[PDB]
C-alpha cells in the first residue's frame, strides 16, 4: 500500500 | 531420483516433532560415495595430475613453474592433511557444481575441494612456498574465502578476470558514451559486473551544439546500456548485469526511475539494467521540511561553472543553482519522489540507494575525489575521476575508474580459530596479489585506477550464523557490541597489514598524501574512543585474542604517517552469494532469509538448513522478514563505521508494510549512517 | 487556409472536364507575393547581408574570404541576372521550407534561391570567380543539382557533413562490433546514412574462444546498431536511418531476413534499420536448378582457409565448403529463400537486393576489392576493405570504408541546354571539391578511403519527365535509346573529366594502376560498340550535341591510360527524393508513382502535378505502378550498362501481384545484369 | 498472395 510521510517520519 | 537427495529430502520429515538436521551429513556422505568419488577422475600421483592439467589447457602453468615439484606436492600434502568433510549436502553440491573443475566435456570432476585450495594458495604465494602453505591452512580452515572470481578462475587458463566489480564514469559526451558501451561490453565479457555513473549525462531536452531541445537524457544511454548488456551475455550462462546510478537531482531521474516501472511502456523499459540512485544530505533536508525541491539540467550547470553538477557539493551549491537564472531546473516534490522512490522499491526492488552525505563524510580520500556512485552490488565506495575520450587520432584524457577484487572472512571460522589478525593480514595480501596481476586490455581507466589506488575489498560473512551457533540474537544488543569489535579489530589489523605493506615495497598508493590516513584524521574516533566489548558475554567471545585499545590505534596511526598507506580502499562488504554454501556460512553480514533453503536442482528439490541449525539454536536463526529492520539499520551502522567502502544492505519486507515503512526505513538509515541500501525483499 | 494553396487546390478542380493546371503558377506567384517575400529579411545591399550572415554565425567566413567582394558580387548578379522562377508552387515551397536559410528563430528568410545558389557556387570555386559564376549559370539553369547535404550544408557554418552516405566494413570481433557502432553513431549525428555489412560477423551458435555456442549471431549486433541508430537520430529532426547487409549464404540469413517479418517479436524485431541482401549468382543458379543449398558458419570457414566468407569466390568456393568437414554448414532450400524475399519485400519492402556477380562482372576495382554490400539507398557499389580495430592502446588496422557525395544532372534542362559535357564536367568538379573538402574525424577508415578513392557519385533525373515531355513513352525502345545514348555519353565525359583532373593534379586514385581503367578492360565494349541513337527520333534530340564514337572512346582510352583516372567511381544514380521538387523534375531515372501528388503539410493539403504535366502529355506520364516491370528493368539495365555504381531501383507493385510476380521481376532483374533492386512498392 | 517458383521464372 502507500500512504503519504509525516514530519514525524524525518525524526527518530 | 537420487540417493543423497532422498536422504536430504529427510530433513523435512519431522520425526518425533523434530526436523532430522543429522540426515544431512548422510545426505552428502551418500552424495560423495556414490557420486563424487566415482565421477572424479583418476590420477596415479600429483604430479601426472598436474602435468595433465597444464597440458590439456586446464592449469596456467606460468605461476606453477615458480615452484619445484617438492613445493607443489608439500602444498597438496598440507591442504589435504586437514581430511576436510563438508558439513552438509549443499556445501559440497554447489563446490562440485559450480567450482570444481571438470573437462571440456563437463562429465568428470578432475579438482576436488582440496585440489582447487591448493591451487589458489600456489596463485597467491607468486612463488613463495611457506607462504603457499599459509593460504591453504588459511582456506582449507575456511577462515578466508576469495570471491567467486578469484576462487573459480585462480589458476585456470580458460579464468576470466579474477575481479568482477566494474565502476565506470560517463562523461557527457558522443564519444565518451560510444566508449562506455564498449568497455561495458569488454568488462561483462570477462564476466563482471558493471556500474555506470550517468549524473555527468546531461538531461533530456537539452541542447547539442546550440541546438535546443535534441539531447535523449540519461534514458536513451540506459537503453544503449541494456542492449548492450544483454548483447554481452558471458555466454548466456549468468545475463549480463550492468548498473545504472544518477543523482536524484539529475534532471531525468523520474524519467530515471520509470524505467524500472512494470507500467513503463516496452520503448522506455531497460530490462537488465540495475539502477541506484544517489541521494546527498540536501534531498533529505529538503523533503523533511516538505520545502519544494528543483531538479536541475546538468549540462546549465557545466556551462555556468565549467564544473559537472555532481562534481560539486549540492549542500553548497543547491541555493545557487536555484537562484542562478543561467541555471535550468524544474520545480518537483522531494517527499512525492521519496515516496516514490519507496513505491519502486516495493515494486521492483529498485533503485538501490546511496547516501552520498553518509559516503562523503567518512571518505579518507575526498581529495582525490567524492563518491558519486555505487557499483551493481551497492558496496564499493570510491573516489572516481571521469574520463575524456576524444575523438580518433585524438589522445585520451584516461581517468580513474573504480575496481576491487573481493574476498571474505568467515566469522565463525575466524573466531573459533582466533585468528582475526592473521586471517586479515593473508587476505590482504591474497587481495593485494590478484590486485597486482590484473591488467584490463580494454577499461583504460579502469586499469589506471587499478594501478594507482590499488582498492581492495575484504568483506565478511557467517555474522548470523556465528551469533545464532553462539545464542546471541541478531538484533540484540550484544550483537551489535560483537561486531563493532570484531570489526574495529579488522579495521586495525587491515590498516596495519596496509602500512606494511607500503613500508615492504616503499610505495603509497596514489595521491596517499592528502588523504584522512595521511593527516592522521582518520584515527581520530579510533584514538579517542574505546571499542573493547561492553558485554562481558561478547568480552568473552574474543577471549585470546588482543583487542587494539587508544594506544595501539594510537601506534598504527603513528606508523602509518611514517610509511602510509598502501591501499587507497580495504574494506567492502560485497554480497558473498554462492561462496557461502562452499564455506557452510550465512550470507555476508545480513540475517538469514530463512531458517530452512528449499531449491529446486534439475527435477528434484533440496532443503539447506542454515549452518548450525539445531533445536537449541533454532530461535536464535530468526528469519529476517521477522527481524525489526531498524535493529538490522542499526546492527550496519555498527558494522559500518569500521569499514571503508560500503555494505550491501538488502531490506526484507513482509507485505504489510506500507511504502511509508519503507520510506521510514530508509530515513532511519540515512539517519544512523547507512552508506547505501541494495535491495527491498519482500516476504 | 492560405491564399497561395487555395489556388493550388483548384488545381484538381476539372474545368471543362480538364485539370486547373495554369493554376499552379498563379498559386505559386500568390505563395510568393504574399509569403515568402513579406517573410524575406530586407538588407540594404549584397555587402550588408553578407556581414551580417558571416557575424550572426550563419555562414562560413573562411570559404567567403577568397573572393573579393566585387567577385561575390558579381557571382550574386550572375545568379539574380537569370531571374530565375519556380514554375509551381510545391517548388518554391520545397525550396523554401527545407533549404532555404532562416534565422536561428525559423521565422525570416534569409536567403532566396539566387542565394543560396551563389553561395554553393562561390564553395565549389574555392576561389575561382568565373569557375563560382560557371557554377552558378549550372544551377540557376537547373542543369546540375548537388545532393540535399551539400545544398543545404554548403558555406554554413552550423551544417552537417555534406556527404551522407557511409558504407561500414564490420570485423568479427567486439572491438570491431563496438567501433562499428561508434562509428555508426558519430555518422548519423552527422546526418549521413550508414550502412553496415554483417557478413563477416559469425553466424548464431559459433563459438567465442573455443567456447560453442557463445555467438548470438547477426540479429543481436542488428539490435545493438538499431538502438544506436534510434539513440542517434539527429537530434531529433531526423531519426536515425541505417542499413544491414547480410550475404545469402550467412548462416544467420534466415534470423535476418526475420527480423522484418511483421509478426516478429519485439525482442528480435529491428524497427529503424534497413536490411538488403547479397545475393551471389551461386545462389539464383541453385535456385533455378532446385537443388538443396547450404548456408555456412562464416568462422568456421575464416578459421579454415583463413579468410572470410565474403572476401572468397562463392562461385567457385561453395563446393569447396559443402565438401570440407571442418566447415559448418547448415541446409536450405533456395527456392524456399527466394518466396520468402519475395514475400517479405512484398509485406515491407524489405529487403533490399544485391546481385553480387552482376555488380562485380563489370567492377573496375576488382583488384582493390570486390563489392560486397550497399548502402542505404541501394545506389552505391564500391571496393571496400574491412578494418581492424584492436584493443585500446594496441594500433588498429584500418581499412578503406565507402563514401561518395552525391549530385544529380537534371536530364531535361541538360538536354534543352545540349550541355551534357560542360554539365558533367563541373558536376565533376564540385564532387571532386566536395569529397576533398571532407574529413570525418570519428571514421578512420571512411576519412582514409575518402583521401585514397576519391568516389563521387554524379546521379540524373528528370529521366520520365524528359521522355514524357517529349512525346516518348518510358517503356519504349526510342526511351531506351534514348537513356542509352545519354548515359553513354554522361560516362564518356565523366571519364574525360577524371582524366583531366588526374592530369592536372598528378595523381590518380589508389591502386588505379589495377584497375580495368589502367588495363584498358573497361573500354572494350566502348571500343567495339556504338551507342548513337538507333532511332531518327532519339537521334533527333541530340541535334546539336556531338555524341562520343567509338574513335571518341579509344581516344579516351588513350588519355586515361596516359595519364589516370582521378576518381575510383564516379556515377551513381540515388533516388534524389526532396531536391525533385526544386529542379521541378521527376525523382531519378525511375517513372512518376502518380501523374499528381496529393500532399499534407499541416491541415491543409497540396496538389503536385508531375512537372510539365498537361492534356496533350497525360498519356505519357503513364504511373509506373501501371508500367510492365519488366519494361522498367529493360530501361534500369541499358542505364546501369554506363554507371559505375549502381542505380538506386524501385519496383512498383500491384496489390494482385502474387510473390511468384515479384521473384520473377527480381529473376528477370538478375538476368539483365541489374545491380540492386531498392524497394517493394505496392499500390 | 504467396505462391511457389514454376521452374519456368528462372529463364528468359
Ligand atoms: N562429507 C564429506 N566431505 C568431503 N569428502 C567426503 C565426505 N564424505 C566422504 N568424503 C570423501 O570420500 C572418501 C570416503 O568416505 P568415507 O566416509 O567412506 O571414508 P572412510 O574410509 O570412513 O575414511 P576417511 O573419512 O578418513 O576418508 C573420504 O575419504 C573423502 O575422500
Ligand atoms: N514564380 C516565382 N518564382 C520565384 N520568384 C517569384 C515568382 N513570382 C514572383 N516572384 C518574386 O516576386 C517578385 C515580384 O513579382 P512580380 O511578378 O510582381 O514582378 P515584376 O514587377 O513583374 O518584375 P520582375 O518579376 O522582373 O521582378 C519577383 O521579382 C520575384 O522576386
Ligand atoms: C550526438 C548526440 C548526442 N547526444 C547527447 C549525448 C551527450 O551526453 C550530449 C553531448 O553530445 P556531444 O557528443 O558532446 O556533442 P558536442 O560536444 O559536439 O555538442 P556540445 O558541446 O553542445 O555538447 O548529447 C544525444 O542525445 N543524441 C545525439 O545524437
Ligand atoms: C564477447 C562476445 C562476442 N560475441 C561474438 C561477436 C564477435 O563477432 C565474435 C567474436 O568475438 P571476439 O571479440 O573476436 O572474441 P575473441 O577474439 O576473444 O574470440 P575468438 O578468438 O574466437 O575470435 O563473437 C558475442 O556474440 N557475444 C559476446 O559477448
Ligand atoms: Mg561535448
Ligand atoms: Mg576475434
Amino acid at each position: 500500500t502507500v500512504e503519504p510521510l509525516k514530519d514525524d517520519d524525518f525524526y527518530f | 531420483v537420487p540417493k543423497w537427495i532422498q536422504l536430504n529430502n529427510e530433513i523435512m520429515i519431522q520425526k518425533d516433532g523434530k526436523f532430522q538436521f543429522d540426515k544431512d551429513k548422510e545426505a552428502v556422505h551418500s552424495y560423495f560415495v556414490d557420486y563424487i568419488n566415482q565421477n572424479t577422475v583418476f590420477f596415479h600421483n600429483l604430479k601426472e595430475k598436474l602435468d595433465y592439467l597444464v597440458e590439456n589447457q586446464y592449469y596456467e602453468e606460468e605461476f606453477l613453474s615458480l615452484y619445484s615439484f617438492e613445493d607443489i606436492k608439500e602444498v597438496f600434502k598440507t591442504a589435504y592433511a586437514k581430511k576436510f568433510r563438508f558439513p552438509s549436502f549443499m556445501s559440497a553440491f554447489k563446490f562440485y557444481n559450480d567450482y570444481a573443475l571438470k573437462t571440456n566435456d563437463k562429465k568428470k570432476i578432475l579438482e576436488r575441494y582440496e585440489d582447487r585450495i591448493s591451487i589458489v594458495a600456489l596463485f597467491f604465494a607468486n612463488g613463495d612456498t611457506e607462504k603457499a602453505k599459509e593460504y591453504v591452512n588459511l582456506m582449507i580452515n575456511q577462515e578466508y574465502q576469495p570471491s567467486t572470481p578469484t576462487f573459480l578462475n585462480a589458476g585456470r587458463k580458460r579464468r576470466g578476470e579474477l575481479v568482477s566489480c566494474f565502476l565506470l564514469e560517463v562523461n557527457d559526451s558522443l564519444n565518451d558514451i560510444s566508449r562506455a558501451i564498449d568497455i561495458s561490453m569488454q568488462l561483462s565479457k570477462l564476466g563482471g559486473g558493471v556500474s555506470l555513473n550517468l549524473s555527468k549525462l546531461r538531461a533530456k531536452g537539452e541542447a547539442i551544439k546550440d541546438v535546443e531541445n535534441a539531447t535523449k537524457g540519461v534514458v536513451g544511454v540506459m537503453k544503449l546500456l541494456d542492449n548492450a548488456f544483454r548483447y554481452a551475455d558471458q555466454m548466456g550462462q549468468r545475463q549480463g548485469s550492468g548498473a545504472a546510478y544518477l543523482n536524484i537531482f539529475h534532471r531525468d531521474i523520474n524519467d530515471f526511475l520509470d524505467t524500472k516501472k512494470i507500467s513503463a511502456d516496452e520503448d522506455v523499459r531497460v530490462k537488465t539494467l540495475s539502477i541506484g540512485v544517489v541521494i546527498p544530505d540536501k534531498f533529505v533536508e529538503l523533503a523533511r521540511e516538505d520545502k519544494a525541491a528543483y531538479v536541475f539540467y546538468p549540462h546549465t550547470i557545466y556551462k555556468e561553472y565549467g564544473q559537472h553538477m555532481d562534481e560539486m557539493d549540492m549542500n553548497e551549491m543547491y541555493d545557487k543553482f536555484v537562484d542562478n537564472p543561467r541555471v535550468k531546473k524544474e520545480k518537483i516534490n522531494p517527499r512525492k519522489l521519496l515516496e516514490k522512490l519507496a513505491m519502486l522499491r516495493s515494486e521492483s526492488g529498485y533503485p538501490y540507494i546511496m547516501f552520498q552525505d553518509n559516503v562523503n563524510k567518512v571518505h579518507a580520500n575526498n581529495h582525490i575525489s567524492k563518491v558519486k556512485f555505487s557499483n551493481l552490488c551497492s558496496e564499493v565506495l570510491q573516489a572516481s575521476q571521469v574520463s575524456s575520450y576524444t575523438d580518433y587520432d585524438e589522445e585520451d584524457e584516461i581517468g580513474l575508474d573504480i575496481s576491487c577484487n573481493l574476498g571474505s572472512l568467515n566469522i565463525l571460522n575466524v573466531m573459533e580459530h582466533k585468528s582475526i589478525e592473521k586471517t586479515v593480514k593473508l587476505a590482504t595480501d591474497s587481495l593485494t596479489h590478484v590486485s597486482e596481476t590484473t591488467d584490463i586490455r580494454n577499461a583504460p581507466a579502469v586499469r589506471r585506477a587499478n594501478k594507482a589506488m590499488k582498492s581492495i575489498g575484504l568483506g565478511a560473512m557467517n555474522l548470523h550464523g556465528y551469533l545464532a551457533q553462539n545464542g546471541i540474537a541478531y538484533e540484540s544488543p550484544e550483537a551489535r557490541d560483537f561486531a563493532n569489535t570484531f570489526f574495529m579489530m579488522v579495521n586495525f589489523y587491515s590498516i596495519q597489514r596496509s602500512a606494511e605493506i607500503a613500508k615492504e615495497k616503499g610505495e603509497t598508493f596514489d595521491q596517499y598524501e592528502g588523504s584522512t590516513y595521511a593527516t592522521g584524521e582518520y584515527f581520530d574516533k579510533y584514538v579517542s574512543t574505546d571499542f573493547s566489548p561492553k558485554y562481558e558475554k561478547i568480552a568473552n567471545l574474543f577471549e585470546g585474542m588482543h583487542i587494539p585499545t587508544t594506544e595501539d590505534w594510537k601506534k598504527l596511526k603513528a606508523f602509518v604517517a611514517e610509511h602510509g598507506m598502501y591501499h587507497s580502499y580495504r574494506l567492502c562488504i560485497a554480497p558473498t552469494g554462492s561462496i557461502s554454501y562452499v564455506q557452510s556460512s550465512t550470507a555476508s553480514v545480513m540475517p538469514i532469509m530463512e531458517r530452512i533453503e528449499e531449491r529446486t536442482y534439475g527435477n528434484s528439490k533440496t532443503y539447506y538448513p542454515m549452518p548450525g541449525l539445531a533445536s537449541n539454536n533454532w530461535f536464535f536463526y530468526k528469519e529476517a522478514y521477522d527481524m525489526d529492520m531498524f535493529k538490522v539499520v542499526d546492527m550496519i551502522a555498527t558494522i559500518q563505521q569500521h569499514i571503508d567502502q560500503g555494505i550491501s544492505f538488502t531490506l526484507f519486507l513482509k507485505d504489510t508494510m506500507t511504502t511509508r515503512d519503507l520510506n521510514r526505513i530508509d530515513l532511519y538509515a540515512h539517519h544512523r549512517g547507512i552508506k547505501t541500501i541494495y535491495y527491498a525483499r519482500t516476504k
